[PDB]
């Protein structure tokens, strides 16, 4: 079983933090006092480790949400210090000496520390397992913590609003616009030019940042830049594997939504384009299966035209 | 954001000073049914037409829409929205600077982008769509119109001017009205309609003109009949068939709520 993570787990120990104060790891949250020092048994690889202080000295049951990715190791300890300056956390590295008495520690510190729940590593794999330490040190801020509320902007690659090439003729102002392939390339190449699908980790770290981070503009660029991807037919031919792997992301990310239309539009047009007969034999199966899950899903009908691109049908002998 | 459209305390700008532009999309991408050489029936294309009207001038700029821009194409329906924002936009290049439209409205919303896109060189032309369902649709049942589509060889722009020679006798605003209410009739029924607009047999529409020529007691006789045509059809429709609520809650039916 997964015992072996008492011993191989990763270890994140929070000095200083404030009794009252929210703190957690992924979707695990934890309130704050002497008897919680941190995080033990923590899977290694990347997580989202993510904090609240008290609203106004007494606790109105709120805090502007702050957040910060870590890549952890087997084994690994990481020690973090509140700032009372600041109100957050110092990620400032902790002097090696400091860190070694703390690891000398870990046996009495055991009771302090919440261990990770295993049952919800599977869920946040799902979101993430395209998260590389590429994507965090490109897309994270300058001082690396996200807020929901000036040095914590999300560095997102920036989406192009003109779809078509300058100079563009009528005729490829409306064949750019309507197979957004081109537009994307262009993204493709300036950010990811030697791996495209490098674009499927940021679009994790889009979604991540606005649903456990509460980030809406996050939330923007996660539509932005899946409105791209989905509108681009011609691409689903040039980066197959690319779509196929989005089809995986995707079926996870809208699995964690309600569906409070532009998803409904740009699913459509991506279904289209993902069944047609001329796609990768592998991806149209796999677009279908997801087709049929998410109209069972969310009650819509994703393999029908848009009801205003019917022909008038002209009674004529 | 404001988000202008327009709606029934504003349609007074139709008659104002500027110069607008309804248009209509619906009409140009069209299929008849047909039977292949295997004997199956299905359907194909036949030609298409965009609606670009003046309201206040009754002028009416009808882009014939030939099959053959479809030829080879995928998705007609999607790109017939693209193909009318291109000559949308061809039609305001080509006039000179103070004939653009001020403000396009356009019928189907699905028309928003596209043109958004298409006249982003004319960035002071309002586009909006309209709280009015205006039947500019049911144009291409006047036959003058459907045939000349109908038979259309190639691509080609044909001026008309939908109020003929009322404007030298009734304003821009009865003019329109009268305009709406003929084509909301033809959209209702056809035939009925049709009959309606032939009060006598030697009721006779000019060579030059679009509608019979009427006197004006004539005129007034075919309208009375137009509105009790389009009434008629709103009460079996909606199964609130009174003569009762009418207080110009009549010109809401016609006009289209």
């Amino acid at each position: 079983l997964a015992k072996r993570l008492f011993f191989e787990g990763a270890t994140v120990v929070i000095l200083n933090m404030p009794k009252g104060t929210e703190f957690g790891i992924d979707y695990n949250s934890w309130e704050v006092g002497p008897k919680f020092r941190g995080v033990k048994m923590i899977p290694p690889g990347i997580h989202f480790l993510h904090y609240s202080s008290v609203d106004k000295a007494n606790p109105k049951e709120v805090g502007p949400r702050m957040g910060f990715f870590l890549s952890l190791h087997q084994r690994g300890l990481t020690v973090l210090r509140w700032s009372t300056l600041r109100e957050e956390v110092d990620l400032s590295p902790a002097p090696e000496s400091e860190v070694e008495a703390m690891r000398a520690n870990l046996q009495e510190l055991d009771q302090f520390l919440g261990p990770y729940p295993y049952a919800t590593l599977k869920k946040w794999i799902s979101l993430t397992n395209f998260i590389s330490e590429a994507t965090v040190e490109k897309l994270q801020p300058e001082n690396r913590q996200i807020c929901a509320f000036a040095g914590t902007e999300i560095r997102f690659s920036e989406l192009p609003t003109q779809m078509f090439p300058e100079g563009a003729t009528p005729a490829e102002i409306t064949k750019h616009s309507m197979d957004l392939s081109y537009a994307l390339e262009t993204v493709l190449n300036k950010q990811f030019p030697s791996s495209p699908q490098d674009v499927l980790g940021e679009l994790q770290f889009a979604f991540v940042c606005f649903l456990l981070g509460n980030v809406y503009e996050a939330f923007e660029h996660w539509k932005r830049l899946l409105n791209l991807l989905c509108r681009s037919e011609a691409a689903m031919m040039k980066h197959h594997t690319l779509y196929i792997n989005l089809i995986s992301i995707l079926y996870h990310q809208l699995g964690e939504i309600p569906a409070d239309n532009f998803l409904t539009s740009t699913l459509q047009v991506f279904f289209s384009s993902a069944c047609s007969i001329a796609v990768d034999a592998t991806l149209r199966k796999k677009a279908e299966k997801f087709q049929a899950h998410l109209t069972k899903k969310f009650r819509w009908d994703f393999a029908a035209e848009p009801e205003d691109c019917a022909p008038v049908v002209v009674e004529l002998p | 954001p404001t988000e202008p459209y327009l709606s029934s305390q504003n349609y007074g700008e139709l008659f104002s000073n500027q110069i607008i532009w309804f248009v209509d999309d619906t009409n140009v991408y069209r299929v008849t049914i047909h039977k292949t050489f295997e004997g199956n029936l299905t359907t194909k294309p036949i030609n298409g037409a965009i609606f670009i009207f003046n309201p206040r001038t009754g002028q009416l700029f009808l882009k014939i829409i030939h099959t053959s821009v479809w030829a080879g194409q995928k998705r007609l329906g999607q790109l017939a929205k693209w193909k009318t924002a291109e000559e949308v936009a061809a039609l305001i290049r080509s006039l000179p600077v103070e004939e653009q439209p001020k403000q396009i409205i356009v019928t189907r919303k699905g028309m928003l982008d596209p043109l958004e896109v298409h006249l982003l060189d004319f960035p002071n032309i309002v586009i909006k769509g309209s709280e009015l369902q205006l039947p500019f649709q049911a144009c291409l049942k006047v036959e003058k119109f459907g045939d000349l589509i109908l038979k259309a060889t190639e691509p080609q722009m044909v001026l008309f001017n939908l109020y003929d020679d009322w404007l030298k006798t009734i304003s821009s605003y009865t003019a329109f009205s009268r305009l709406i209410l003929i084509l909301r009739a033809l959209h209702v029924n056809n035939d009925r309609a049709k009959v309606i607009l032939k009060p006598d047999k030697t009721t006779i529409t000019e060579p030059h003109h679009i509608w019979p020529t009427l006197t004006d007691e004539e005129w007034i006789k075919v309208e009375v009949q137009l509105k009790d045509l389009i009434l008629a059809d709103y009460g079996k429709k909606n199964n609130v068939n009174v003569a009762s609520l009418t207080q110009s809650e009549i010109r809401d039916i016609i006009l289209g709520m």
